[PDB]
RNA sequence: AGACUAAUCGAACCAUCUAGUAGCUGGUUACCGCCGAAGUUUCCCUCAGGAUAGCAGUGUCGACCUUCAGUUUUAUGAGGUAAAGCGAAUGAUUAGGGACUCGGGGGCGAUUUUUAGCCUUCAUCCAUUCUCAAACUUUAAAUAUGUAAGAAGCCCUUGUUACUUAACUGAACGUGGGCAUUCGAAUGUAUCGACACUAGUGGGCCAUUUUUGGUAAGCAGAACUGGCGAUGCGGGAUGAACCGAACGCGGGGUUAAGGUGCCGGAGUGGACGCUCAUCAGACACCACAAAAGGCGUUAGUACAUCUUGACAGCAGGACGGUGGCCAUGGAAGUCGGAAUCCGCUAAGGACUGUGUAACAACUCACCUGCCGAAUGUACUAGCCCUGAAAAUGGAUGGCGCUCAAGC
RNA sequence: AGGUGUCCUAAGGGGGGCUCAUGGAGAACAGAAAUCUCCAGUAGAACAAAAGGGUAAAAGUCCCCUUGAUUUUGAUUUUCA
RNA sequence: CACAGGGAUAACUGGCUUGUGGCGGCCAAGCGUUCAUAGCGACGUCGCUUUUUGAUCCUUCGAUGUCGGCUCUUCCUAUCAUACCGAAGCAGAAUUCGGUAAGCGUUGGAUUGUUCACCCACUAAUAGGGAACGUGAGCUGGGUUUAGACCGUCGUGAGACAGGUUAGUUUUACCCUACUGAUGAACUCGUCGCAAUGGUAAUUCAGCUUAGUACGAGAGGAACCGCUGAUUCAGAUAAUUGGU
């Protein structure tokens, strides 16, 4: 029984099938600012600035920006309490996250949709609601006559 | 040695095949799998019968050969050496261990008890499921009674419960008897050594025509 | 139990690619309409790729006997599970309605073959129109010409609270 | 003699006994770990902007 | 002889140091009220013991802050287990066919043979075929898991700097202004945040699903959750852990698990069937029984025969060519060897036996007369029976029970 | 089922040209196997060592120059109180 | 050799398990001159038992006296003999396989501490086991297992050896229950009787006769009744003989 830094990462850090080789070059052209939401995904090819296996899949908030790395803040759950962790990750491993895009899309839409009604003068009912039970309707059997079914007798295949 | 078969009846461990990690396993007991006229054409033998399992258990290598010999003798005597083809479709790849309590930990005491109790290889066994096929026989249509009796006689060497089913296919092919007969008349079936190959109309047109001359008229 | 026949009609939820899906109808024997719907989804899950989460129920009705005061013979086709394997049978019954035959069949299979309600499928129930299509011999004797029979050795009924009778009873009722 | 080696049977119930406490987020995070070069300049920037806004009463009126 | 030295000797007896030390046994004194545990993490010549974190009590302060959550919904990330795959890589594995001769082996036409002659047995290659993988994989679930759902928000205008840019171009932090008529998913909030001091515990055990070593164990070792320990009450006759359900002192009403022939509070209650045991059977955990058999009985599957009349019994007949070809002291159906046609018919065989030196006689086969509606073979699964042998007398809890008081 | 108490002035750092294992067809002595030439070749080679991951105008291979294996102290991750 | 403790931990019974040990089935290639199943049974496979030995460590370390024999009672059947029967490759005689059956029996000695074993002789027969591996306030103390002493191998030495050898203290019942016998209050004192329930007993062999008969080519060679005695056991008795 041993506990190394990369123990148990046989499949986690490996590249996929038919995906070895050159790193797509658009990765290094992205930009980050403090307060952004990023998520960690370790790339096997790059061996520098690689975070521990615990953070492979977690999401955090950028708090520092440097020449080729960003600082992320993530919350770790030790038994009975949470702890704040600060890690340094090379940009080949981080990626912008679409977790908050639905919220940012909705706030812009709400502001403009509320503006037009206030000029017009009608309530909007803007906030969302869960799915409701269906309503009454009618179904016609014209040229859609139902077909009768029945269970089938036992039969041997092989 | 050779503990009674009652002690290794239930699948209780993950599969343990022979590899570069375990070494020194004894050579299995069964070698031959096909018997009889094992090179007849498909058209000669249109009747097939099966011996289907009905339990999730383990079948020893020793028992597999005992049933093979028992069924072979009856078929040869009553149907002729050239009137059937028998195939055994269960292969033993699972290795069962033994803890020699007195050989390893007797006389000279060394260490006795349950201390260091990982065992040594002792034999080879086959894993089967519900509905799995065990033994198949193909022959003529006039040998239905002989084939059924031969299979019924050889189940006394197996533990558990087994059934006998007369298949609805043609020989060992995975086609219905009616479907294969009419497809062959269309020229889409070509003869091979004891088996057949089928036309697939998804290649270059040149050699599909010579391989199946009767398909195109 | 105490059953009655329903008809229940279901449908796959309509979608933009397939508006107006097909309609399926079954006949189900069930104590009440709450379990009548449940059996419909069970039988349909074995024939088409439809679930309850992606379907809906169009209509459920009650079918009543047309002539519940006429005696007639019935025949039932069914499959069931034994302790090892599945089988098919065909039995017959004599009574006045369709509903009671299913009641009689369920009690019959539970006694002679130890088959529960969980493991019986009903394929088809048909009323035998003629008299020469009766197969089983325990119904042929009940349709003989000029049937009549006595009832020997029938115990009289005595109140269960009246102990210590004063004279010997008789069995010639 | 021999005894039990390890266990985790009652740890989950013990932790949830009085809650799993998440530290409170707050408006102004600390600047520990930020690179010093940006830290030095940020100090000079805030010194000037306070003086300019202080002069707003007898001065620029921006 | 480790013998004897005042009943004391492998180091005498008497007082004092001395209330010698003990991680180890034993005990530790009135009542009521409220809250209420741990056998687990890290280190120790540590494993019968201590320190450290956790679980626990009490004292409070900050607001009554509208903050919060062992939960669902909507949007968006991570994974390599169950299953699946091998005419897909690596590893294992069964069988024929086609193509090749110079790969090895054995022949042939004069083993002539440098004859790519004629043969062929392995090997090789190509299109197919039968089974597998805890330390193999192109694919890939269910259950669980990270983040987000705004006032500390969104938008416009333009000050500071020693950082950054060719550059007031950016970057962080800001002044001023604009946006509520609705602060932007559900449900709950019978319990919000922070601090101080300290007790006991650090031998654990049982069960459903997943699961490792072992022939197996009331055996040894783990993961998620619920229990006993620390806990009575109603059912399982009895029984720390199973089912129902958790407790201040009483009165009336209704149930749960389990029960209603008697012991025993409440049915010898109702409907349709199955079973007869000279070892019946009788309620989860649970206190045991298997392979293989039955013309005991019940229900069912398939095929074949039958009013042109079968199955059983009795009753009539049982014919030619021809003693066939052969065999021969003699064999005429019937020692033996090798063939199997025809006449007459409704039917009787160049015959299944008995039998003659050899014929004969006799039987069977086949068909006919009598009768009155069913019959034959092979399989499937219910209760019951055989398989079924241990030591004091004996236990469905007991009595006893048979269209049950059994299933 | 296996491994460690070591080894290296390059087997460390920068730059540049080239492409490997293997197979088919050819050339005096030369053959199963020596050196030379062309075509195919997704890594089936190589990278000090146990096993897993990673690498093709390179992280492999040869050539050219060098000592970031240096100086002053802080923050962060893994085992974890 | 000593002390503080431990059934958190071994050596013996009991409990769970049955690998090994023992015992019993199912299938049918073949053996048996011919013929799978009179009598056997390969290759496989399903069970039972707790008189073998292992595995485990739940109960006892402020103690449950630890080998064997002698003595005495009872229970189990997987039946060695005896009673009555069914099968055969059962002519007779002698044997072999199976059923109902535990009523009744199962011995005397040489060597060894032995359990186990091995020979001599008799017999209808000399079957296998349980009861805390029955049985020490019942005995005995040969063995093992304190202190004395000797040898061999090992150790520099003190000493070690499931290697051999010789000498070595065996305590208490009057209490409660159980068992074997003996008295006895209450309804006046006596004599003569009935019988609920509990206990229960007999066992085996030989000679004569049937008969040198049935059966068989021969060699060989039985049985039922009938008659008279004997072995093991049980309850009494003292005329005679013996002992005191
Ligand atoms: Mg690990
Ligand atoms: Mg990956
Ligand atoms: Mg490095
Ligand atoms: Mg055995
Ligand atoms: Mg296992
Ligand atoms: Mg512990
Ligand atoms: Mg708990
Ligand atoms: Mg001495
Ligand atoms: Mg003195
Ligand atoms: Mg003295
Ligand atoms: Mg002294
Ligand atoms: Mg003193
Ligand atoms: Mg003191
Ligand atoms: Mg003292
Ligand atoms: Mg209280
Ligand atoms: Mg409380
Ligand atoms: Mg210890
Ligand atoms: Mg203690
Ligand atoms: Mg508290
Ligand atoms: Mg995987
Ligand atoms: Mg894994
Ligand atoms: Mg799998
Ligand atoms: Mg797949
Ligand atoms: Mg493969
Ligand atoms: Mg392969
Ligand atoms: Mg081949
Ligand atoms: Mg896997
Ligand atoms: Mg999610
Ligand atoms: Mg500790
Ligand atoms: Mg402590
Ligand atoms: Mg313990
Ligand atoms: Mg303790
Ligand atoms: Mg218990
Ligand atoms: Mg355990
Ligand atoms: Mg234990
Ligand atoms: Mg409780
Ligand atoms: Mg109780
Ligand atoms: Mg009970
Ligand atoms: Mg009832
Ligand atoms: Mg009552
Ligand atoms: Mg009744
Ligand atoms: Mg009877
Ligand atoms: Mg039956
Ligand atoms: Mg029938
Ligand atoms: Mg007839
Ligand atoms: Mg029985
Ligand atoms: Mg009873
Ligand atoms: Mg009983
Ligand atoms: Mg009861
Ligand atoms: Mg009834
Ligand atoms: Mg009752
Ligand atoms: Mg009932
Ligand atoms: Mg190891
Ligand atoms: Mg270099
Ligand atoms: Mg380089
Ligand atoms: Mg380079
Ligand atoms: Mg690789
Ligand atoms: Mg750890
Ligand atoms: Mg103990
Ligand atoms: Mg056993
Ligand atoms: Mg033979
Ligand atoms: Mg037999
Ligand atoms: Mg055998
Ligand atoms: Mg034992
Ligand atoms: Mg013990
Ligand atoms: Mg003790
Ligand atoms: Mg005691
Ligand atoms: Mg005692
Ligand atoms: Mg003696
Ligand atoms: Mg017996
Ligand atoms: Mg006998
Ligand atoms: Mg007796
Ligand atoms: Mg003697
Ligand atoms: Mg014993
Ligand atoms: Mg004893
Ligand atoms: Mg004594
Ligand atoms: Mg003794
Ligand atoms: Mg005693
Ligand atoms: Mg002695
Ligand atoms: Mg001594
Ligand atoms: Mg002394
Ligand atoms: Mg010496
Ligand atoms: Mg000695
Ligand atoms: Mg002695
Ligand atoms: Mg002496
Ligand atoms: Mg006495
Ligand atoms: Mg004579
Ligand atoms: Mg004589
Ligand atoms: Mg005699
Ligand atoms: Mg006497
Ligand atoms: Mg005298």
């Amino acid at each position: 029984h041993a506990a190394g830094l990369r123990s148990g990462t046989r499949y986690a850090f490996s590249r996929g099938f038919r995906k070895h080789g050159q790193i797509p070059l658009s990765t290094y052209l992205r930009t980050y600012r403090v307060g952004d939401i990023v998520d960690i995904k370790v790339n096997g090819a790059v061996q520098k600035g690689m975070p521990h296996k615990f953070y492979h899949g977690k999401t955090g908030v950028v708090y520092n920006v440097t020449k080729s790395a960003v600082g992320v803040i993530v919350y770790k759950r030790v038994k009975h309490r949470y702890i704040e962790k600060r890690i340094n990750v090379r940009i080949e491993h981080v990626k912008p996250s679409r977790s908050r895009e639905d919220f940012l899309r909705r706030v812009k839409e709400n502001a403009e949709l509320k503006k037009k009604a206030k000029a017009e003068g009608v309530p909007v009912q803007l906030k969302r609601q869960p799915a409701m039970p269906r309503e009454a309707h009618t179904v016609s059997i014209a040229d859609n006559k139902p077909v009768t079914l029945a269970p089938v007798a036992y039969e041997t295949t092989i | 040695a050779r503990r009674p078969a009652r002690c290794y009846r239930y699948c209780k461990n993950k599969p343990y095949p022979k590899s570069r990690f375990n070494r020194g396993v004894p050579d299995p007991k069964i070698k031959i799998y096909d018997l009889g006229r094992k090179r007849a054409t498909v058209d000669d033998f249109p009747l097939c019968v099966h011996l289907v399992s009905n339990e999730y258990e383990q079948l020893s290598s020793e028992a597999l050969e005992a049933a093979r010999i028992c069924a072979n003798k009856y078929l040869v005597k009553y149907a002729g050496k050239e009137g059937f083809h028998l195939r055994v479709r269960a292969h033993p790849y699972h290795v069962i261990r033994i803890n020699k309590m007195l050989s390893c930990a007797g006389a000279d005491r060394l260490q006795t008890g349950m201390r260091g109790a990982f065992g040594k290889p002792q034999g080879t066994v086959a894993r089967v499921d519900i509905g799995q096929i065990l033994i198949s026989v193909r022959t003529r249509d006039s040998n239905r009674a002989i084939a059924l009796e031969a299979l019924r006689r050889c189940q006394y060497k197996f533990p558990g419960r087994q059934k006998i089913i007369v298949s609805k296919n043609w020989g060992f092919t995975p086609l219905r008897r009616e479907e294969y007969l009419e497809k062959k008349a269309a020229g889409r079936v070509r003869v091979d050594g004891a088996y057949v190959q089928f036309l697939t109309n998804h290649g270059n047109l040149e050699e599909n025509m010579r391989r199946f001359p009767d398909a195109f008229k | 139990g105490r059953l009655q026949e329903y008809q229940v009609i279901g449908r796959h939820l309509p979608t933009e690619a397939n508006p107006n899906p097909a309609l399926y109808r079954m006949r189900i024997f069930a104590p009440n309409e709450v379990v009548a719907k449940s059996r419909f989804w069970y039988f349909l899950r074995g024939l088409k790729k439809v679930k309850k989460a992606t379907g809906e129920i169009v209509s459920v009705n009650v079918i009543s006997e047309k002539h519940p005061l006429k005696v007639k013979n019935f025949g039932i086709w069914l499959r069931y599970d034994s302790r090892s394997g599945t089988h098919n049978m065909y039995k017959e019954y004599r009574e006045t309605s369709r509903v009671a035959a299913v009641e009689a069949m369920y009690a019959d299979m539970a006694a002679r073959h130890r088959a529960r309600f969980r493991s019986i499928h009903i394929l088809k129930v048909v009323e035998l129109e003629k008299t020469e299509d009766v197969k089983r011999p325990y119904i042929k004797q009940l349709v003989a010409k000029n049937l009549s029979f006595p009832l020997p050795h029938r115990v009289p009924k005595i109140s269960t609270k009246k102990i210590f009778s004063a004279k010997r009873p008789s069995t010639f009722s | 003699a021999k005894s039990k080696n390890s266990s985790q049977h009652n740890q989950s119930r013990k932790a949830h006994r009085n809650g799993i406490k998440k530290p409170k987020t707050q408006r102004y995070p600390s600047l520990k770990g930020t690179d010093p070069k940006f830290r030095r300049n940020h100090r000079h920037a805030l010194h000037g902007t306070a003086k300019a806004l202080k002069e707003f009463k007898e001065g620029k009126r921006e």
